[PDB]
């Protein structure tokens, strides 16, 4: 809540900019891992009575 | 969605293979004018 941002962004948010380019390289990662370990087969069979 | 509010897409009905990873069961792709759909 600093009342200068845009200077602070412009010197120091780039860091940030490519730490969070990491973390949503992390997350879609995670999300590939749970699509490639429970997708394998992409068949529907009800469940039988 | 549960991931949050969308704003600016389409939502249908049908399901697809989807290549965008939006989170919360949803996806997006740019098919449909052309629109981006959800
Ligand atoms: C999609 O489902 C909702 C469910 O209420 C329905 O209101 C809507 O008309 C449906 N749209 C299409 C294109 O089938």
């Amino acid at each position: 809540d600093s009342t200068e941002c845009s200077n602070l962004l412009l010197q120091y948010g780039s860091f940030c900019t490519q730490l969070n380019r990491a973390l949503t390289g992390i997350a879609v990662e995670q999300d590939k891992n749970t699509q490639e370990v429970f997708a394998q087969v992409k068949q529907i069979y009800k469940t039988p009575p | 969605t549960r991931a949050g509010c969308l704003i600016g897409a389409e939502h249908v009905n049908n399901s697809y293979e989807c290549d965008i990873p939006i989170g919360a069961g949803i996806c997006a792709s740019y098919q449909t004018s052309q629109s981006i759909i959800a």
